[PDB]
């Protein structure tokens, strides 16, 4: 209940209308993932006195996934989350080709609210 | 030793606040320094008195200790599997400045029996940094550091209080000798306090008779 | 004016006095504890010494210096009481 | 009678009560060594508006005699009687595991009220 009081609360992405139910709308913790989604499916310039606003993910559609690539990506995704939403942070982005029907890349965003490894020792040499 | 034969690195703990109170992170840096060195240093200016009795110079101020400590990673050797990204990562951002607040964190170094200037840890701000990446891979991911790290003194106020009040905390509780006078007892009370304790202030506040009224064993109280 | 609460310390004191003799000296029988609170003085004369302090000479029981320190800070929630 | 003096007085860390003598009351030299019972026997956040006060010894109680524990232990305690005991010096803590029944940690800890030994050349090589 606290976290729909200090996450705002908006609309949702797919604007949705009813008679019954006049906006749908999403609040809270939700509201944070309904905004990510919105930056990563916006590109700059789509909207209009807003140039700023947008993921950037089309510069990388024909780029051949060679490790240079994977990079950008990683980059563009940590900027874009600290330029256009600070409300939430960034965990890791982990991004995989699809094994099975390749040439998909697969990028989970994993982002927070907002110790050496002694042990193989054991298991090696 | 005298237990077992594993090592002790070194860890960099942080806050935020001058003593300990608010937490920031903290690290232990593998690859120990091979080297510390702490460096004092004091100023003295000297006395041009036209007078010419006499050649002397004042004490004009302390400047604070200063630590020099060097380290290295990598992570290429296959024992040796956390990238040091993750691990510069936290030097890069303890040695700066930090975003809640604009300052710097408020450093403590430790090591596991070595004893710094006369405490167990070594605390203090970072006066200085510098990482040289020299080895990288074919995306250069870069996977070797050596880090140049060096400190300040800087310590808490409530250390320097309590270490102040260890040492003369304004009464002395003098035992008198076999064969005393209070000529004798007001410099061994003037070491304790040292502040030059008047003999005759000694009588009065410990209610002497003749001033020779103590009796080889008993106690004679100075304050101030 | 109109008050809402009377009695002060003496008639906090005169309650706990009343209140503390139901208590065994425990550990120790046939011993109340209102000898332990009221040991040295009546009720009166201690009421004298929650009035005016230099009654004491700097020295009572520690007791009776603790229990008249809350009585002393048992004082300010009553005054906001009376302020209702 | 003047250690009593310079040395205040307090009450026993255990309350002992009687009806006959008020509150027992330990004063002098026996007052500083009853308040350090008390400091390592609290832990930090034990008394309420006073959230320093602690020795802290129940971060080591899980830790493995390694003799980097052993140097946590010395440190804590130089620390504590500086934060919270400075009328009493320190002159050495020693820390032993004891040898019949071990997993006991034993730490003797010595304080003060507040050369190179030349004839071991003579029983050397």
């Amino acid at each position: 209940d606290i976290l729909k009081a200090t996450l705002g609360q908006c609309w949702a992405f797919p604007p949705r209308f009813s008679p019954d139910t006049g906006v749908s709308l999403t609040a809270g913790v939700e509201a944070v993932m309904q905004s990510l989604r919105v930056l990563f499916m916006t590109e700059p310039g789509e909207r209009i006195m807003r140039e700023s606003y947008g993921g950037g993910m089309h510069d990388f559609i024909f780029e051949n996934i060679t490790d240079e690539l994977l990079a950008n990506i990683h980059n563009r995704i940590e900027e874009s989350i600290l330029r256009h939403e600070p409300r939430a942070l960034l965990k890791d982005v982990i991004i995989q080709p699809d094994k099975q029907e390749a040439s998909r890349l697969r990028a989970q965003i994993t982002v927070y609210l907002a110790n050496i490894h002694d042990g193989q020792t054991l298991r090696l040499l | 030793s005298l237990l077992e034969r594993g090592l002790s690195k070194l860890t960099l703990n942080a806050w935020k606040d001058r003593e300990g109170k608010i937490p920031a992170g903290s690290m232990s840096a593998m690859y120990n320094p091979e080297t510390i060195q702490l460096d004092y240093q004091t100023r003295f200016d000297t006395e041009d008195t036209i007078n010419t009795a006499s050649q002397s110079n004042r004490y004009v101020i302390s400047e604070p200790v200063g630590l020099n400590l060097t380290l290295l990673f990598d992570s290429q050797m296959p024992g040796n599997t956390t990238p040091i990204e993750t691990q510069l990562a936290m030097l890069k951002s303890l040695c700066a400045v930090d975003a809640a607040t604009g300052s710097p964190y408020f450093l403590r170094i430790t090591w596991g029996k070595m004893r710094w200037e006369n405490k167990g840890w070594f605390a203090g701000r970072a006066r200085d940094l510098s990482v040289t990446y020299t080895l990288f891979d074919r995306d250069a991911t870069p996977l070797r550091a050596t880090v140049q790290l060096s400190l300040v003194a800087d310590e808490s106020f409530v250390i320097q209080q309590s270490l102040k009040t260890q040492s003369a905390p304004d009464r002395a509780l003098v035992s008198v000798p076999d064969l005393a006078s209070l000529p004798l007892l007001a410099l061994s009370a003037g070491g304790v306090l040292a502040s030059s304790v008047d003999y005759l202030s000694l009588a009065w506040d410990n209610d002497l008779d003749n001033l020779d009224d103590f009796q080889t064993g008993d106690f004679l109280r100075a304050t101030k | 004016t109109f008050l809402l609460e009377p009695r002060t310390g003496k008639g906090l004191l005169n309650l706990m006095a009343k209140y503390t003799e139901a208590v065994p000296f425990a550990g120790h029988t046939d011993a109340d504890w209102k000898d332990f609170w009221m040991a040295g003085c009546t009720l009166e004369a201690l009421s004298d010494i929650y009035q005016y302090p230099g009654l004491a000479e700097k020295k009572l029981p520690v007791q009776q210096a603790f229990l008249l320190a809350l009585l002393h800070l048992l004082e300010t929630p009553r005054a906001m009481l009376n302020t209702v």
